RNA sequence: GUCCCACCCAUACCCCGCCCUCAGGGUAGAAACGAUGCCCUGAGGAGUAGGCGGCCGUGGAGGUCAGUGACGAAGCCUAGGG
RNA sequence: AAAGCGAAUGAUUAGGGACCAUUCUCAAACUUUAAAUAUGUAAGAAGCCCUUGUUACUUAAUUGAACGUGGGCAUUCGAAUGUACCAACACUAGUGGGCCAUUUUUGGUAAGCAGAACUGGCGAUGCGGGAUGAACCG
RNA sequence: CAUCGGUUUUGGCGGGGGGAUAAAGGUCCGGGGAACGUAGCUCCUCCGGGAGUGUUAUAGCCCCGGGCGUAAUGCCCUCGCCGGGACCGAGGUUCGCGCAUCUGCAAGGAUGCUGGCGUAAUGGUCAUCAACGACCCGUCUUGAAACACGGACCAAGGAGUCA
């Protein structure tokens, strides 16, 4: 759905071999805060053998991003399960805020690569700080000089009960 | 809390107004109903009560 | 739908007596009343064994009357059922016995011997909650057909024989000499 | 099946263990039984007399008749839609005492020694086992340790 | 009387958990919020193929 | 009961199941103001939550 | 392919009415009742093979309704009624 | 199940040093290891402690074993949940052709094929959906 | 139609709590940067631009900190109130649980007011059209609407009895 981005500490319950063990802090993003503890044991059991039953959720609370009104280009890097092995890619999105990009990559892997959010591992989101950073042809033709373009056809907006009407309309809205 | 909670009828609850959604029979963690959510039993609770 | 394991299920003891008797019917309604309206358990027993049938209210003898009694002399003794005669018991002290029915012999000798023999409407009369009474049941497991009820391999049950002799069931499978024993 | 006789799918059951086999331990016959303890059942292959049968193997029940060299067994075997009593004749060299009914017997003596120190003293006690209970509020510190940042780890090598 | 106790129960075991929790974000801590003791449950399907 | 009725929309079934129902909406105890300058995280707290 | 709102309806779920079944209570110094009755409460209701209970109908026998009937019994017809 | 073969048994590739040290690949009727699911028992009043009694059994032995009298432990009587399944008996009906599906699995090239294990269904069952359908979904 | 009771649906209003005591944001005061480089300046064209320099100038932008500021909004969680609509009115002297106060009540289930008609008007049966649905029964069978068998139709007789 829409996504919140999460950091969860998590830890190893406190045994009388190990009276303090580690904390381990991740970023998760996550329709809600459910999904995420469920994301973070599932991705720290693969990385640091700690199971849930075995563990405790030190913390989860959201990040919101510091400037939603500042148009900021983004670089994403992941791993998905195609239908034949294992993949990582690199994309880049121009959004608002991390959570956005996040939204973005999954309609956008999802629709090209017809990869679900059970396949994909957002491995890492970055701020691209230039734009010579950039190294996709999509991102480039919209940090130009003077963007300026026009509309063209732009069929208008009609009132779907509206069933009729009394002339043709015209396509230079 | 024993003989309180067993004093009690089980309750019987309506259908949700508005819910549930697309696919009920999955955890809550994938979209679904089953399962453990959390805190977000009460607006359940809500709808069908 | 709701996942149930019985649906109307019915007590399995019985609610009313199936007699016609009229004079029973009287009886049944005094002791529902004082069943109702008395803490009495006595009460309560009393009622029950009313409605049971005639197997279930098996005859008692003044012998095992007088075999209960001691050292509970003073005492009314109360069987839903019926009272008969012993032979074997050449005298009778005097008892207070309240019944359904009396043998003709048995009513004779506990009244000659000078105690009471009444009806159990004129027990509810004097006791009305049992305060002092003596509730005894005949021999239930006495009769006959209960010596054959559960018959099978080494049960020791009386068989279906219509005939006692070294024929009809004694060669196979009741004696080593011939195949098994049983 | 077609072979339907004792010992049968017991190759492995009524066999001894890689390098545990030959003597047998002189411990077994030095253990003491009375009637009512509680033993488990564990046939061994070294000894061909006596033994029970397969279904009973690994099962537990109470003794209820000792003789010379063999203790008789009350076992509840499962047959369909009812439990039958079974009386086991096996011998000592088969079985072992359980540690269940041993651990229950030190906490019934134990839960006297509280009970009565408990009143003793003046105060109550509790005798029940509680089962987990959820955790309660409890403070972390970071001095020494940090939290550290993982994330998810690139295919990157094919092998 | 026992309602006025519950009432001011409920207020002030609220106002604890957030002040435990704002006062460990203070000393730079962690606070476990603690588990939770008591449960719903909802059964949602029916009473076939179980 | 013939006729069961709700508490939570009949006031005069609550007030026979808790009496303490009108002196708490009098009192207005469920829109207790908390007031004082609130106390802000310091800045080491940020900059940790965000790596 | 993915994500999000709104809406449609099963004999399913919730509330209410009614039928029946089962279960639990009350009802006599009776102004008292087809007590095999009445009053109150709660739950439940699919079904072949099969089991049990109550009721409807037909030919005869005993009792009874001082029963109906040539001023019309029984039978038969009747998109007339309860 | 998995795993192992520079570990036993059996099968098996290649080179090297004088049989030895290595190397590639396997086992329903092999194995040093070894899960998951299922599975036996216990969580007490018919119990526990002290003194003492009976015996023709046992002990060198009033030492034990079994069963007890008299005292002490109380309803927090020794985990949770439920009890919307108390226990037993009598008499008797129909049935003794089954079929389908997830998972495991045997013969077969395969089969809407033949045969099994657990569980759930149809037979015996209507209803909403899968246009339509004995088994699928609700 | 009015005032109520039960269930329910759909709107609106006021007040609290929480998160980085939202993040942002506006203005002001500081520090540091750069370009999709603003002014100015240097070059060719010079209708129209391009190139370079130039870090705010005769536009602005990004990052960090601080006052106004205990700012607002938003999301979630809550304590209450008020509307629009629909279906229902079971029970039948008082008793009860409660609230108010010297009145009583919305509190153990609907009353009050008004209007038309008083008859085929409501209602029922039948016929017909229309919307949606509906395979031929009995039987054997794992499975029957079956391209499985018996059945053209009607009346009367017809099969768990007795010792
Ligand atoms: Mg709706
Ligand atoms: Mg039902
Ligand atoms: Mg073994
Ligand atoms: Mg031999
Ligand atoms: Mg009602
Ligand atoms: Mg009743
Ligand atoms: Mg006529
Ligand atoms: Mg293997
Ligand atoms: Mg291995
Ligand atoms: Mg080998
Ligand atoms: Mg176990
Ligand atoms: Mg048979
Ligand atoms: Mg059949
Ligand atoms: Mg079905
Ligand atoms: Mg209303
Ligand atoms: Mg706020
Ligand atoms: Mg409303
Ligand atoms: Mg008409
Ligand atoms: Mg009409
Ligand atoms: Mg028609
Ligand atoms: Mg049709
Ligand atoms: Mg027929
Ligand atoms: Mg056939
Ligand atoms: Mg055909
Ligand atoms: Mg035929
Ligand atoms: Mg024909």
């Amino acid at each position: 759905g829409r996504l919140q981005e999460y950091q969860v500490i998590g830890r190893h319950l406190p045994t009388e071999s190990n009276p303090t063990p580690a904390l381990y802090r991740m970023r998760i993003f996550a329709p809600n805060a459910v999904v995420a503890k469920s994301r973070f044991w599932y991705f720290l059991r693969g990385l640091r053998k700690v199971k849930k039953a075995t563990g405790e959720i030190v913390t989860c609370n959201v990040i919101t991003e510091k400037h939603p009104l500042k148009v900021k280009n983004f670089g994403v890097w992941i791993r998905y399960d195609s239908r034949s092995g294992t993949h990582n890619m690199y994309k880049e999105y121009r959004e608002l805020s991390r959570t956005a990009a996040v939204e973005a990559l999954y309609s956008d892997m999802a629709a090209r690569h017809r990869a679900r959010f059970r396949s994909i591992h957002i491995l890492k989101v970055v701020e691209l700080e230039k734009t010579e950073d950039i190294k996709r042809p999509y991102l480039k033709q919209l940090v130009t000089k003077k963007l300026s373009f026009p509309l063209p056809h732009r069929v208008p907006k009609i009132s779907n009960k509206k069933i009729f009407s009394a002339k043709r309309p015209a396509t230079f809205a | 809390f024993k003989q309180a909670s067993n004093f009690l009828w089980p309750f019987k609850l309506s259908n949700p107004t508005g819910g549930f959604r697309t696919r009920k029979f999955k955890h809550f963690i994938e979209g679904g109903d089953l399962g453990n959510r959390e805190e977000h039993i009460n607006a359940l609770i809500r709808q069908m009560n | 739908g709701i996942d149930l394991r019985k649906h109307h299920e019915r007590s399995t003891h019985r609610k009313a007596p199936k007699s016609d008797n009229v004079y029973l019917k009287l009886l049944v309604k005094l002791y529902r009343f004082l069943a109702r309206r008395t803490d009495s358990a006595f009460n309560k027993v009393v009622l029950r064994r009313l409605f049971m049938s005639r197997i279930n209210r098996p005859p008692m003898s003044i012998s095992r009357i007088v075999a209960n009694l001691k050292g509970n002399e003073k005492k009314t003794v109360v069987v839903v059922g019926t009272v008969t005669d012993d032979n074997r018991l050449l005298t009778v002290p005097k008892v207070s016995v309240a019944a359904l029915r009396f043998t003709a012999t048995a009513r004779a000798r506990i009244e000659a011997a000078g105690g009471q023999a009444i009806t159990l409407d004129q027990l509810a009369l004097e006791k009305p909650t049992g305060a002092n009474t003596l509730l005894l049941r005949g021999p239930k497991n006495a009769r006959e057909a209960v010596k054959h009820f559960g018959f099978g391999p080494h049960k020791h049950k009386k068989p279906y024989v219509a005939s006692k002799g070294r024929k009809f069931e004694k060669a196979r499978g009741r004696r080593r000499s011939k195949g098994f024993k049983v | 099946g077609h072979a339907a006789g004792l010992r049968a799918g017991t190759r492995y059951a009524f066999s001894r263990n890689f390098r545990e086999k030959g003597m047998i331990r002189l411990s077994t016959y030095l253990k003491q039984y009375k009637v009512g303890d509680i033993v488990d059942i564990k046939v061994n292959g070294a000894v061909q007399k006596g033994m029970a049968h397969k279904v009973y193997h690994g099962k537990t029940g109470v003794i209820y008749n000792v003789t010379k060299s063999a203790v008789g067994i009350i076992i509840y075997k499962k047959v369909k839609h009812r439990y039958i009593e079974k009386r086991i004749n096996v011998r000592i060299e088969h079985i072992q005492p359980s540690r269940s009914r041993d651990d229950f017997l030190r906490r019934v003596k134990q839960n006297a020694e509280l009970k009565k120190q408990a009143k003793a003293e003046g105060k109550p006690v509790q005798l029940k086992r509680q089962a987990l209970l959820p955790r309660e509020a409890r403070t972390i510190s970071v001095v020494d340790n940090k939290p550290e940042t993982v994330a998810p780890v690139a295919y990157e090598t094919t092998i | 009387k026992r309602a006025e106790t519950y009432v001011k129960e409920y207020r002030d075991v609220e106002r604890e958990k957030i002040r435990l929790q704002r006062a460990a974000k203070q000393d730079g801590s962690f606070h476990i919020p603690a588990e939770a003791k008591l449960i719903f449950l909802i059964r949602i399907k029916g009473i076939n193929k179980i | 009961n013939v006729q069961k009725k709700n508490p939570l929309r009949n006031k005069q079934v609550l007030l026979r199941l808790n009496p303490y129902a009108a002196t708490f909406a009098k009192e207005k105890l469920g829109e207790i103001k908390e007031e004082g300058k609130p106390q802000r995280v310091p800045a080491t707290f940020k900059t940790l939550l965000q790596e």
